């Protein structure tokens, strides 16, 4: 077995730096190069960089230059990647990957990642998330936006659990996420009663109970 | 070195999919299932790594590289990358019911706090349409709009096995007051004929 | 640079020369020509064909050596390989350092050489017909037209049945 | 001055051998995630840096002269020989090295313990009537505890001596506690013996001999081995560094000073320009 | 004393630059430690190299000593440890209960072992017996494992061992 186990989630604040550590078990570290691979939350992957274990050697994008550096611990089988001068938008789960060559060559122009990290969720922001009525049948929340995007929202939290539609987050030119959560619910009840949605944030750590 | 691959492949149990990255100058593929590291599936341009089903395999004409699944099911349902440094776009795999039904549109008029902000975001929700292939557009006085609604939909319902729709449109309070009707209509692959639903801020 | 042709005396090279490395400019009473030199571009040309091959005639062929990169640490026997290899590429570099310096020097020599014969060569056709203005031309004393022109170009001028006319013409 | 490289190593017109996972000398021992390796030839080994060891923890005093030596041979052609070790238990094994599901060893040693309740002193000869030289490679069982080695060889303290007509080389194993690699503080130490055409091999040993199945046939010629992960191509080229092959058309290169074959001769300068032309009077 | 490969140890630390000594935990058991000589008189009294610690019998016994330190530090770890040789074999008894000790020091990588021989010697400061310095180079992320069970001359710690412009030279400049 070959494993790569990393760090904890990270929750930073902007202008900071971080840290992200990964322990590699099953082989040497210096007999393979290492590659970190970021993930925005829904936003596809984004090679950060690479670290030529066994002769340090780095390989930044343009994008990185300057405000992250990789290191290796050969003692403890350990390579960190540190992020400095943290921003929004580096919100995302960082990912470390093995790479096969070190000697001769840069691994990674070469042969892919075969082994990948379980990722630590490196979360540098934090922003409410808006909650708005929905009324017209259908009713529903709108959750508008709210950076980090894992969000969940329930209507009593045992009430409505059929015809409830949560709708993925999507982008925005703010770079802030919103989604949608709508039930069908009979014509003659939508006059009698109106229900109430409970919006769950927890990485601003904000819960908000809205009726309709 | 741009690499671009067709996106959101949606296809049910056990068929063909393929998948066409165009490098733009060794491409390996990745499988990211949802909530999980991304695992490397093809190696090389066409090699498959250990332990992936021989369904998978990779193809490579002069300068473009083809994934193609084999009697895919539910594991073999991920989002997929190209790599070579630089990914592809991405393309989503989804599992498709074979049911067929009509949409069912409701409009829904933007929250008096959504206005006081400034962004009277409205959305219009399509329930329970089938299939994928049903584009959706607004109609701002009877006028053309693009480059502000963002739609989102629903994977396949456990049991409904269909899908659902909200597009959404935010515009400045500036001029938001300067339209007051709107509509949101599907041009529906079942539907031929779109259904018009209006409001006027009244 | 050796003769002061070459950046000397010509003090111009021709831009609008591509048929050879050497040729000829000439005014007369019909009108301006160029022509190129094929004999002086030719032996500038095979004078620095090879030049490399000379020294160095091929890629000698190593197939099992000492090694070069060392994991640990021995002592003496890996500071006596590290030290053997460092005095064979410093050596190494010397030599061609060296040895791209003299053959750069020697064939900016060699150029001017050529464009000095070509000079002495025309001059010396151009017996008493003609003067050295100073800047690498030659003010010919007679009606020389088209056909003059490429005899004096071919190798072939005549200067005997001028030398009347252009004795008149230079010391009246 | 060549400075560049393709990155990729061309397979022609040279041999070339990719180890994938093995080293030369495991390849050399049998190790078994290298029994593919077995017989093979070689103008240029290419040791991979993921290369492993996954058998019996093992120690080459002088590994850089073995590696160096079969290196040049260019082949792991091995030739059985038959080795009559009479009174003691051959084939010996271990959970370390894992042949299939069970245990196993070295695929060219032989592990030989005490059979019954004794371990006589074994004294085996091989003489080399053939015209090329013979690599032999044994070894010597250092256990980790004084009971293990009663356990194994009834001797308290073995020893090997294995020599020729013109030289001999004696090991007294030791017993003592090592690191834990794979499951084992016990360790084996790897020599070998070069028996040239004419002489004969003698192995007297009273305990801890790890003895050879055969014999390595050596050969002069144009083989080495190199280290780089650089990825084997289907391409010409006569001149290879770790960094790939790269063209010889010109006289030097800065690439890496590693060569094997038609090479440029390495130099410190990155760029060395030859005038091909007179020099450059523009107008003006 | 007496350094097998005299060359290569001072090449290795002259290049290392440095003779920063960093002491470990090294537990020793059924011994006892900080023997002295006449021969390395530290002060008034009797002493021993500072960087080297002389084991002998504690009691009437000296134990099969098995130590280990792992380096999980990203840099080389250099050991100087030694090997006793006594003049007469009253005094290897006397020191070390066992008749013939060896001594055992090795890493994952690599083993070392030296048996320690008893005989009579030049006479130098005092003493016909002799040291018998060798030095072990453990990487990171390995382990040290000394074994030894007599004639130990056991490390006290280890020298960080450092790559860069350093060197030695003979000169009376
Ligand atoms: C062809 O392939 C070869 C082989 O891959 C290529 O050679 C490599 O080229 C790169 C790029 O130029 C070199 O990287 C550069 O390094 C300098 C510093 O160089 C010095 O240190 C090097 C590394 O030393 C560590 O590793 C060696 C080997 O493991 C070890 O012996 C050392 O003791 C040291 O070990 C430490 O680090 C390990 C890893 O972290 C730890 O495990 C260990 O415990 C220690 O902590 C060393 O190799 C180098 O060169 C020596 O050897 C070469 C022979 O190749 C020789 O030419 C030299 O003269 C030396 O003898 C030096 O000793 C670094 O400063 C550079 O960084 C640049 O970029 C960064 C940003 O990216 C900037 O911040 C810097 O300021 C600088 O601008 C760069 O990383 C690499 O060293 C070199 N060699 C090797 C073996 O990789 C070659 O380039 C290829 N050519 C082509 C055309 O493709
Ligand atoms: C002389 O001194 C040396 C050095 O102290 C001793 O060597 C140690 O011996 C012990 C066994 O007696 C070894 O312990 C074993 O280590 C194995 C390796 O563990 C490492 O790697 C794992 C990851 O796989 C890490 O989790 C772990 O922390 C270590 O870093 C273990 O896998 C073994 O575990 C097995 O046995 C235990 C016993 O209870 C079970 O509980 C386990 O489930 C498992 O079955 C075991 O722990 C130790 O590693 C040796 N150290 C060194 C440095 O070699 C000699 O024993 C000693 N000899 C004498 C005669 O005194
Ligand atoms: C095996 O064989 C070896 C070689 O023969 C023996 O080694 C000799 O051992 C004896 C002791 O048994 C040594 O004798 C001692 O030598 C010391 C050094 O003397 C030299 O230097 C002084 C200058 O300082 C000169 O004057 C002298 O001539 C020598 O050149 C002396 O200092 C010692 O003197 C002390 O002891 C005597 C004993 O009576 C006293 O009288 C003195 O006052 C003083 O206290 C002593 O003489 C001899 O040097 C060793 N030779 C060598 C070559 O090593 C082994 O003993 C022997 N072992 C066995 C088991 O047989
Ligand atoms: C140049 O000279 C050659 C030989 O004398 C002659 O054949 C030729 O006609 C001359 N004129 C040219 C080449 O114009
Ligand atoms: C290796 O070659 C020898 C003879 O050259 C032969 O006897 C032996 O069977 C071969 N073994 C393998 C595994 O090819
Ligand atoms: C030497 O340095 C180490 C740490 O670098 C320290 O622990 C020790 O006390 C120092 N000793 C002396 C004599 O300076």
């Amino acid at each position: 077995q070959v494993q790569l186990v990393q760090s904890g989630a990270e929750v930073k604040k902007p202008g900071a730096s971080v840290t992200v550590s990964c322990q590699v078990s099953g082989y040497t570290l210096t007999s393979y190069g290492l590659s970190w691979v970021r993930q925005a939350p829904g936003q596809g992957l984004e090679w950060v960089g690479w670290i030529n274990t066994y002769d340090g050697q780095t390989k930044y994008v343009k994008k990185f230059q300057g405000r992250v550096t990789m290191t290796t611990h050969t003692g403890t089988n350990t390579a960190y990647m540190e992020m400095k001068s943290l921003r929004s938008d580096d919100t995302a789960v960082y990912y470390c990957a093995r790479v096969e060559g070190v000697r001769g060559v840069m691994g990674f122009h070469y042969y892919p990642m075969d082994v990948w990290g379980q990722g630590t969720m490196v979360t540098v922001s934090s922003k409410g998330p808006s909650v708005f009525p929905l009324a017209p049948a259908a009713l529903g929340c709108l959750v508008k936006d709210y950076f980090p995007e894992p969000v969940t929202v329930s209507w009593n939290s045992g009430a409505l659990t059929s015809g409830v539609h949560t709708f993925p987050a999507v982008l925005q030119s703010s770079g802030l996420y919103s989604l949608s959560s709508v039930v069908t619910v009979p014509s003659s009840s939508l006059g009698t009663q109106t229900y109430i949605c409970n919006v769950n944030h927890k990485p601003s750590n904000t819960k908000v109970d809205k009726k309709v | 070195s741009v690499l671009t691959q067709p996106p959101s492949v949606s296809g049910a149990p056990g068929q063909r999919v393929t998948i066409s990255c165009t490098g733009s100058s060794a491409v390996h593929w990745y499988q990211q299932l949802p909530g999980t590291a991304p695992k490397l599936l093809i190696s090389g341009n066409s090699n498959r790594p250990s332990g992936v089903p021989d369904r998978f395999s990779g193809s490579k004409s002069g300068t473009s590289a083809s994934l193609a699944i084999t009697g895919l099911q539910a594991e073999d349902e991920a989002d997929y990358y190209c790599q070579s440094s630089v990914f592809g776009g991405g393309t989503k795999l989804t599992v498709l019911g074979r049911t067929v039904a009509a949409p069912s549109v409701f409009i829904f008029p933007p929250s008096d706090e959504q206005l006081k902000s400034g962004t009277a975001s409205v959305v219009c929700l399509l329930n329970n349409f089938y299939p994928r292939e049903a584009k959706v557009q607004w109609k701002v006085d009877n006028a053309l709009q693009s480059g502000n609604s963002q739609e989102s939909v629903t994977e396949q319902d456990s049991k409904d096995s269909t899908y659902s729709l909200s597009s959404t449109l935010t515009l400045s309070k500036a001029d938001y007051e300067k339209h007051k009707v709107y509509a949101c209509e599907v041009t529906h692959q079942g539907l031929s004929s779109p259904v018009t639903k209006s409001f006027n801020r009244g | 640079g050796l003769f002061g042709a070459i950046a000397g005396f010509i003090e111009n090279g021709w831009e609008g020369m591509i048929d050879g490395w050497y040729g000829f400019r000439h005014q007369n009473s019909e009108g301006t020509g160029q022509a190129a030199d094929l004999k002086s571009t030719q032996a500038a040309i095979d004078q620095i064909n090879g030049k490399l091959n000379r020294v160095i005639e091929k890629t000698n062929e190593k197939f099992h050596q000492i090694e070069k990169e060392f994991s640990e640490v021995e002592g003496r026997i890996q500071d006596l390989e590290k030290y053997v290899e460092d005095t064979k590429i410093d050596l190494w570099s010397y030599n061609a350092e060296l040895l791209v310096a003299l053959e750069n020097q020697h064939t900016i020599d060699l150029t001017d050489s050529e464009m000095n014969k070509l000079f002495e060569k025309t001059r010396r056709q151009l017996r008493e017909n003609a003067e050295d203005m100073g800047n690498g031309c030659f003010k010919i004393y007679h009606k020389c037209d088209n056909a003059c022109i490429e005899s004096i170009r071919n190798g072939t001028y005549d200067h005997d049945v001028y030398r009347d006319e252009a004795l008149n013409n230079r010391f009246q | 001055v060549q400075s560049s490289s393709t990155g990729k190593i061309c397979n022609n017109p040279h041999r070339i051998l990719d180890g994938i996972d093995c080293t030369l000398i495991d390849a050399l021992l049998g190790d078994p995630h290298c029994d593919v390796f077995q017989n093979e030839t070689w103008d240029l080994f290419v040791e991979r840096s993921k290369a492993f060891s996954n058998c019996y923890p093992y120690d080459v005093p002088d590994y850089a002269s073995l590696r160096s030596l079969v290196a040049s041979s260019g082949t792991l052609e091995f030739i059985t020989e038959g080795f009559t070790w009479t009174g003691v238990t051959q084939n010996g094994g271990s959970n370390a090295c894992k042949r299939g599901p069970g245990s196993g060893f070295f695929s060219r040693l032989n592990w030989l313990t005490k059979s019954g309740s004794t371990y006589p002193v074994l004294n085996v000869t091989m003489p080399n009537n053939d015209n090329f030289d013979k690599l032999y490679i044994w070894g010597v069982h250092h256990p980790s505890t004084n009971q293990e080695q009663t356990s194994l060889y009834v001797q308290a303290s073995g020893r090997v001596t294995v020599s020729t007509r013109r030289s001999q080389q004696t090991i007294i194993p030791n017993i003592g506690s090592r690191p834990w690699v794979r499951g084992l503080s016990s360790r084996i130490s790897i020599y070998w013996t070069i028996v040239k055409p004419g002489d004969v091999l003698v192995i007297n040993s009273n305990g801890n001999l790890i003895a050879p199945r055969g014999y390595f046939k050596m050969r002069t010629g144009k083989s080495s081995i190199m280290r780089s992960d650089a990825p084997i191509d289907t391409c010409i080229s006569e001149c290879i560094t770790p960094n790939g092959s790269i063209p010889n058309d010109k006289p030097f290169q800065n690439v890496n000073k590693i060569t094997y074959g038609a090479c440029p001769k390495y130099v410190k300068q990155n760029t060395l320009k030859l005038a091909t032309g007179m020099r450059n009077v523009p107008e003006k």
